[PDB]
């Protein structure tokens, strides 16, 4: 019953459509997400963004906790999938979720090879939460509710160079992004 | 550029277009062979287009420089979008004439309320995208501290102003990065960011030219 | 002056008419030649082989060395130019060139950004040879004549993964294809 | 395939049929829940169709089954020929009778000059196009690995063999790639690849699926 998150159209978020992540802030904020590889790992792919706002990255999809619901809401544990349009490069999936500790970085970061789906402490790494993010347009939030008694992170996401490009990762700071309907 | 006009013909011959096969942002000639733009702008192998009619069609009266150098502002850090700005030096010195000519540089920094000239090839729609075959231009006047601030709270810093109009309808959108803000003969600004385009009360954010005239001046001296 | 190559219909090549470059093999062996672009960069295009052999990808033109010759010929250095239908997204020219080295594969790949004509050192990596590939069909060669003096390259064309996509590059196993009219 | 003959419907109940378009293909079921094809029909989102003899026509007798599963093997390439099969897993088991049946591995390896059944709704044509609507069958000959080594040289691996006739007339074709080559009751072969369809010293060349039981039973057992 929270509050629908809505597209760059004002129109409530549609469980299971196609929708690009975009830098609510362009320019020296960048543009959309990406699968994207780091230089010393081909599989699985991790989630980037990429530098031009003219480019807004791959199109994701959003999966409910309910099945039944098929509006996104705020503040809601979600699964996030990249919808890539090129070759299938791993046998990993595409859905986001937290990496283990990066004791190179000091980051926990947004990686793929996630879950759909089965709610549980063994899928709790794949549950992403989007809330407002001012006025400018939302954020994600990395806190699963999916089992009442596992320790978690509780975190806003945020962007960190890493490797020559630009990843997510829990941080203070949140980056705001917005949705578009994908073409 | 949304809400703005297409150029007269000669009338910003100090706009250039960053290349990589394909027009990725602004700049603008400081001398023969320098251009200002955005720091995140940056990619290796720029070339630099200049007199363009057409950005989407190579044509003549156009000159093709490759950047031989991009300095990044060596404090220009992607998490607060501080200190977005950029020099290019040319591998070749420019051809000047009435095409293309360089913009002076600032002396003291400009005033709120003070008209400037805004260009770029970027997108010319509030909602949706639409990218012009032609450059287009927009004036505007700069926006006092405290109504920049209020706009993006905690997001300001003394190297960026706000330009353009909080009713919306007239302002940078995506693809003039790094492109030109003169005023009064002077860039004063670069295109650096902003939310949506040309919404109420979410401003064109721009580099602060005039705190950078000294970085500027000793990064040509020493290249 | 050297045997002109022939379409799947036994008639001889025309420079300015558009054909499709199809794989000889079908089935595993995919099928045409088609512009494509890499995942990290934009432009210029490159050349990809589509794996299905119902698909015959981007048609090209090829020029000659002498434009006085319309007959496309065996062993003989020309242009080649892929002739999009769609929309071009980048300002670079789609005739074919051989890259410089790329140091992450080991490879000279087959890119666009060519020049068409001026046969001299400047356009050196612009021109290709089509030779018989056994009784398949025909092979690219790299190993232009067109500056004597100038060191070269001279190698058939294979084709090779990169990016999850198929390329074509310099390499010692040519692949073989047939020119059907477009 | 060119120059055979309309199998009738029940008379190859094993066959079966994926995708559509640019990537349709033959298969083979080999259980009640798997198919085995070729690598290079791989496709994200695999639709099987099984019991269809009139492709084009509701016939009645048809499952159509999406795949949860698509195994290739992993030794192979897009830019290579070599080790060209797949593993297909069911969403649902098929509902076998007189028009679905699974069709036996092989055991040993078939010797050349033995005969085999080879069918698909490829192309029936040696020049030009014609797609069939009925699936078409073929009885051919194993080549000796001289005459497949000879016809394509440097390109026949071990896990592959020619079927046909050097003399053209009767081959596979395009559309056929992916189906089965049947001898004694036991799958051999894969329609894997061959330059055109029919001609002179171009034989059909078919993945030797004898080198591959070992995997297939391990990777349908832990999949």
């Amino acid at each position: 019953k929270n509050e629908p998150v809505l597209d760059t159209d004002g129109d409530e978020l549609r469980a299971g459509e196609q929708y690009y992540v975009v830098s609510a802030i362009w320019g020296a904020g960048g543009g959309g997400l990406a699968l994207g590889r780091l230089t010393d790992q081909k599989c699985p792919e991790i989630v980037v963004q990429r530098r031009s706002d003219l480019d807004y990255g791959t199109p994701v999809v959003f999966y409910n906790l309910d099945t039944k619901d098929d509006i996104v809401r705020r503040s809601t544990d979600l699964n996030i999938q990249f919808v890539p349009i090129r070759d299938r490069l791993c046998l990993t999936s595409t859905v986001w979720k937290i990496d283990d500790y990066d004791t190179s970085t000091g980051k926990w970061w947004v990686t793929t090879d996630g879950v759909i789906g089965n709610p549980s402490p063994q899928t709790l790494q794949s549950w992403f939460k989007i809330e407002k993010s001012g006025n400018l347009g939302y954020k994600f939030n990395f806190c699963p509710s999916v089992c009442e008694s596992c320790v978690t992170l509780c975190n806003d996401i945020g962007r960190y160079g890493h490797d020559g490009q630009i990843r997510l990762a829990l941080g203070e700071n949140a980056w705001p992004f917005v949705f578009k309907k994908a073409s | 550029i949304v809400g703005g006009y297409t150029c007269g013909a000669n009338t910003v011959p100090y706009q250039v277009s960053l290349n990589s096969g394909y027009h990725f942002c602004g700049g603008s000639l400081i001398n023969s062979q320098w251009v200002v733009s955005a720091a995140h702008c940056y990619k290796s192998g720029i070339q630099v287009r200049l007199g363009e009619d057409n950005i989407n069609v190579v044509e003549g009266n156009e000159q093709f420089i490759s950047a031989s150098k991009s300095i990044v502002h060596p404090s220009y850090n992607s998490n607060t979008l501080n200190n977005d700005i950029m020099l290019i030096k040319l591998k070749s010195a420019a051809s000047l004439n009435s095409r293309v000519a360089s913009i002076s540089l600032p002396t003291s920094c400009a005033s709120a309320g003070t008209q400037c000239l805004i260009s770029g090839w970027g997108n010319t729609k509030s909602s949706g995208t639409s990218y012009p075959d032609v450059l287009k231009c927009l004036k505007a006047p700069i926006l006092s501290d405290s109504s920049c601030k209020s706009a993006y709270p905690g997001q300001i810093t003394s190297n960026m102003f706000c330009a353009g109009y909080l009713e919306g309808g007239k302002d940078s959108c995506q693809g003039d990065s790094g492109g030109p803000v003169v005023c009064s003969g002077k860039l004063q600004g670069i295109v650096s960011w902003g939310s949506g385009c040309a919404q109420k009360n979410k401003p064109g954010v721009y580099t602060k030219v005039c705190n950078y005239v000294s970085w500027i001046k000793q990064t040509i001296a020493s290249n």
